[PDB]
């Protein structure tokens, strides 16, 4: 029992903690000329052989809704989309009374206007025309004379037009002196003991794909649909659904659009719609009956073990479309598609679609953002991998959710804890100094 | 690297050299990575002059004065080193750590090195 | 500073001292001197580690164990301490380097340790 | 902390734990910060560097070769060590600092390093 102290340095323990992680992508595929926003080329390429280590007889105890990941990837989204908008030209000078008629929408929502804009010599001024969506115009008078949608509150600024907003997988990895743990069990639900944890270089790549209504283009469930909530018996909270087998949504836009390029100053450029070429069509999405119902009842399935109670889905409730609709962005354009048929025979549901330029993200009202024309037409398709849905008896009624953006990536990070390693400790020993 | 963390803490001793071994534009983007640089290296050095004042510096085992109290822990060492693991110990003994590092800092220190010179 | 770079090895040991002593606004131009100064410390630091793993932290010449391989050098340490140049002998036994000091950390950090324990 | 700087050298020995323990947004008031951390760390590195080459690493106090000038100090040590402090001390031992510590690298390094590799 001559026990003394002893020092010991490189001891295997950790705490939870809070860092910085840094971006690391495994694809270098892309060019520099493609530009795509997440193409940072700051970061450092992954590991094309990451090294995964399981450590036996742990228990880490994991939380989803408390999780800093989710903060950290948040902010360092609205950072980028922030940096690569900033340099390019501001649709201020546009802010003018706008001279408007209908397009031959003829034997709706298209307007041709007509502007008054500053040449690059300033005395001089041009009539110039540009088509929109009647979601982005709005009537001032009784007389045909409209507004840009946002001058009223803030400066627009246009979208870079040479930058990609594509989503490339993501990877965030810890700096020295810190670990990334990763739950493996199969079954788990955003908090508790994972009785099998590995530790891992980084986490794997996550595509930061925008959407509301449904979770686009995710990672799917292993066994079964896997219902994760903070607080399951508070209505207010975001319930989030990932399923077990993915959907395919087929989105479109059928029009051929083109794009007129017109100087509003010394190097400053906008980019308007042009002519419409061929019929005028309405966007959008494309899903299977057949598949949408037998995951819906999946999902109720799996629900009423939570609740013992008759499950129905309703439409969404109403508001913005940011949240009434199922708004994404695919290859650069914004489609907000009608869900009332979605959450309520062997066809193809066709849910119509609008379209719309002026964009205020992440509910930053008052910093929007002008997405330029794309010429040609679009076709999209995606693979929904879950579902945001909130509450409103001896009947519980879902209806669809979104709108906190945070809420998308906690869906992947769930399996992902950042820890520190805290190398010193003491033990005794039989040992002493002398 | 923390393939031990769930072992025994003798058994553990054996990876100490690795658990050390991975210690070591603008925007914003770029200042946080410049600040986790700096933090990596300012928590390194912690470490090490803690070693060093504990006269630990080129040990990753380092024997000690100071006995163990019963108020610290009251196992035999059989259960410490074979049947307990890392994470574990951690967990009793966290409650000990501003006794004993006081314990050896200063009396270790001072009273070894008066020695040393006389 | 570099005086004996072009010199036979064995004398170049006699300026080890030098060459190890000159190892230590919001601006772009000032980001970039910060960041080469953060990078200067971490390269001193990485050395120091690793002699520190391989017991060598108060020596710039320290012998340790493991034997020398036929596929290393075919040379006499006559050639090598006489007429070879720091330069020369970089050139032929820079493809070992990642295996001499995998031996090292390893094997003798374990049985040293263990052993001043016991 | 600096309890003792009025004090006696001697006496003073025995803070020196204390003493040598406690060395350790995008917006220009955030660069400044920075720079003050990194400064922080070159300087500590600097005095960590020289003790190592003079082989006091492990030391707060370090007896090493090189006799006294009277050139540098005409008094006993029972003066000295007895009714001088350190602030005293550092007044009259000033212009002697680099002479010292030129002579210490150079002569206790290299002929101590040789003779233990033979
Ligand atoms: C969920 O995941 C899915 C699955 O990944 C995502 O679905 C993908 O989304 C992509 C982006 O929306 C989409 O890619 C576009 O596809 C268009 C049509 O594809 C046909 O033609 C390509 C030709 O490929 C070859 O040429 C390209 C040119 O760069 C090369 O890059 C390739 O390597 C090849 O050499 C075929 O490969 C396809 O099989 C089809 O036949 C393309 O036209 C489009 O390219 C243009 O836009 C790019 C945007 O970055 C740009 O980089 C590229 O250079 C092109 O733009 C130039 O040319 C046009 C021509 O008018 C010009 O106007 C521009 O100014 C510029 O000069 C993309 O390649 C994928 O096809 C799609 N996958 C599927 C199965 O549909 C889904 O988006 C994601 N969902 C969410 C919500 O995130
Ligand atoms: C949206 O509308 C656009 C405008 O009409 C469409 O572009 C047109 O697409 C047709 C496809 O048949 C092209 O017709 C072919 O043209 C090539 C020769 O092209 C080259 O020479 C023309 C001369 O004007 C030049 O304009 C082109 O840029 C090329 O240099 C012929 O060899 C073929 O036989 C055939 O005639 C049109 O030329 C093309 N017009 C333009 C201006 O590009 C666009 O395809 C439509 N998009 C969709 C999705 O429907
Ligand atoms: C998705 O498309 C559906 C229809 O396909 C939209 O539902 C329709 O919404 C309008 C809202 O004005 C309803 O009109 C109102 O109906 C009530 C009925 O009493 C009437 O009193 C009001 O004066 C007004 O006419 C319309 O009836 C309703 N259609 C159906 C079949 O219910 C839905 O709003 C679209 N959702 C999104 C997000 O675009
Ligand atoms: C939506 O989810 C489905 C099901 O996971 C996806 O289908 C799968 O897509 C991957 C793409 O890498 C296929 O992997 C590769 O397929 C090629 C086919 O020649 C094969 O040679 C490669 O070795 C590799 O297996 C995978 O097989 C395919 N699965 C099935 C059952 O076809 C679909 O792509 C997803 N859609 C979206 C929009 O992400
Ligand atoms: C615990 O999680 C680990 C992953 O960390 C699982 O190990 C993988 O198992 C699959 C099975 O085919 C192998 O292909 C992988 O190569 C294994 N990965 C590693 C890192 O070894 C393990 O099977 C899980 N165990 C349980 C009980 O779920
Ligand atoms: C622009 O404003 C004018 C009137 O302020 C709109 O009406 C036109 O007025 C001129 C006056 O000479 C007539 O010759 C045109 O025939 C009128 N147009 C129509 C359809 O009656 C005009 O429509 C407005 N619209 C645009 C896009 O310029
Ligand atoms: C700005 O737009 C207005 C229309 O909204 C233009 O006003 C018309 O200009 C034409 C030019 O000959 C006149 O014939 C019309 O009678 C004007 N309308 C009215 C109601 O008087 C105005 O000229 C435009 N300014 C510029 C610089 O083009
Ligand atoms: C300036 O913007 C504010 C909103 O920040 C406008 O107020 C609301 O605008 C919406 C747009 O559809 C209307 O539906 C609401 O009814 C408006 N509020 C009210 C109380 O009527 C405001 O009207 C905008 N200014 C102008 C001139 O349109
Ligand atoms: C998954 O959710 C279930 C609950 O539906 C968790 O079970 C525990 O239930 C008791 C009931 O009193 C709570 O007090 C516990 O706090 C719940 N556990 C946790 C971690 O909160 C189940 O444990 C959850 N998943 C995991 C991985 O444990
Ligand atoms: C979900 O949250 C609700 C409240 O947000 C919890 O239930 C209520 O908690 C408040 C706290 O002051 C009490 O005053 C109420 O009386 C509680 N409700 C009831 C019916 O007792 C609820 O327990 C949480 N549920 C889960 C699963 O975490
Ligand atoms: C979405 O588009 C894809 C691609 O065309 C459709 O996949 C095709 O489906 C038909 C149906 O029998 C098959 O014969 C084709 O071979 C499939 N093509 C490929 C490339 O797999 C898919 O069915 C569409 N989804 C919807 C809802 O219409
Ligand atoms: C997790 O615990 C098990 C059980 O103690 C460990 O398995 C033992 O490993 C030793 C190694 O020499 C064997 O002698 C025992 O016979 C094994 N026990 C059984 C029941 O097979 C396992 O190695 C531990 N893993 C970690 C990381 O500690
Ligand atoms: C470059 O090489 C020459 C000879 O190859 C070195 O000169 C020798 O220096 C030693 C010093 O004791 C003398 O004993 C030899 O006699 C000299 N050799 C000749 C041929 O004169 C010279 O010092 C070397 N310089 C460096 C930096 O290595
Ligand atoms: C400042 O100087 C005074 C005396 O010059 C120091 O006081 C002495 O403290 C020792 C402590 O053992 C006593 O034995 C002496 O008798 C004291 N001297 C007197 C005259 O009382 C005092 O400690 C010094 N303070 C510092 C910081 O050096
Ligand atoms: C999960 O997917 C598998 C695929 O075969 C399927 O058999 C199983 O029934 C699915 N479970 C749910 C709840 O969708
Ligand atoms: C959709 O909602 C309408 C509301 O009247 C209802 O009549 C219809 O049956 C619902 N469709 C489905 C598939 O539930
Ligand atoms: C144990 O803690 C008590 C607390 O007062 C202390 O007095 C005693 O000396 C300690 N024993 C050891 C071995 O440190
Ligand atoms: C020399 O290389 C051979 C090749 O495998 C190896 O087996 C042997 O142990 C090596 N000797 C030394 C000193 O490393
Ligand atoms: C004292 O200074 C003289 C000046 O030349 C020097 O020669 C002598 O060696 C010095 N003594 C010591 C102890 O360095």
């Amino acid at each position: 029992e001559n026990l003394w102290v002893t020092v010991y340095y490189g001891v295997p323990v950790w705490k939870d903690a809070e860092t910085t992680l840094f971006c690391a992508s495994d694809a270098k595929a892309y060019d520099t000329e493609k530009r795509n926003v997440w193409a940072t080329h700051c970061c450092v390429p992954t590991d094309p052989n990451p090294q995964e280590i399981v450590l036996e007889n742990v228990t880490e105890n994991f939380n989803m809704w408390k999780n800093n990941m989710v903060e950290q990837m948040h902010t360092d989204i609205i950072s980028l989309w922030d940096q690569s908008l900033k340099p390019c030209v501001k649709l201020t000078p546009l802010c003018v009374t706008l001279n408007c008629t209908d397009v031959n929408a003829t034997n709706e929502e298209i307007k041709n206007c007509s502007f008054n804009i500053t040449t690059e010599l300033r005395d001089k001024k041009k009539k110039v025309y540009a088509l929109f969506y009647k979601l982005d115009v709005v009537p001032i008078d009784d007389n045909n004379s409209y507004r840009l949608i946002n001058c009223n509150t803030s400066a627009i600024t246009q979208a870079c037009p040479k930058v990609s907003f594509e989503p490339i997988p993501i990877h965030y990895c810890a700096p020295a002196g810190f670990a990334i743990l990763k739950c493996n069990d199969k079954k788990f639900n955003g908090t508790g003991p994972c009785k099998n944890v590995s530790t891992v270089q980084c986490t794997h790549g996550i595509k930061p794909v925008v959407s509301t209504q449904l979770l686009l283009n995710g990672s799917l469930a292993e066994e079964e649909i896997i219902i994760r909530s903070e607080n399951i018996t508070n209505n207010a909270k975001t319930i989030i659904v990932q399923l077990n087998e993915s959907v395919e949504i087929n989105c479109t836009r059928p029009n051929n659009n083109t794009r007129k390029s017109i100087r509003i100053g010394p190097g400053q450029w906008f980019y308007a719609t042009g002519d419409i070429i061929g019929d005028i069509r309405q966007a959008h999405c494309n899903i299977s009956r057949t598949k949408w119902n037998k995951t819906l009842q999946q999902v109720a399935k799996k629900l009423r073990e939570h609740f013992n109670k008759t499950i129905i889905f309703n439409p969404s409730s109403g508001g913005d479309l940011e949240i009434t609709t199922h708004s994404f962005n695919c290859g650069g354009e914004f489609f907000y598609c009608n869900t009332s048929e979605l959450f309520n025979t062997n066809n193809t549901i066709t849910l119509p679609c609008r379209i719309k330029q002026i964009i205020n993200m992440w509910q930053r009202v008052g910093q929007a953002m002008y997405a330029p024309p794309i010429e040609g037409k679009i076709r999209c398709t995606s693979n929904i991998t879950g579902l945001l849905l909130t509450r409103d008896n001896n009947t519980e009624t879902f209806r669809p959710g979104g709108g906190d953006m945070r809420d998308n990536w906690r869906s992947e990070l769930y399996k992902y804890k950042v820890v520190k390693i805290e190398p010193l400790g003491v033990a005794p020993t039989r040992c002493k100094r002398r | 690297f923390l393939g031990a963390a769930g072992s025994t803490m003798g058994a553990a001793s054996m990876t100490l050299t690795v658990q050390a071994r991975n210690l070591l534009q603008l925007t914003v983007w770029g200042i946080k990575q410049l600040q986790a640089r700096v933090l990596a290296v300012e928590r390194y050095l912690k470490d090490q002059q803690l070693l060093g004042i504990w006269g630990c510096s080129g040990k990753l085992i380092c024997c000690t004065n100071v006995p163990w109290n019963s108020s610290w822990s009251n196992k035999s060492q059989d259960e410490i080193w074979d049947n307990m693991t890392w994470m574990e110990w951690d967990k009793e003994i966290n409650n000990y750590t501003d006794i004993i590092y006081s314990l050896i800092e200063e009396s270790q220190n001072q009273q070894e090195k008066n020695e040393q010179e006389l």
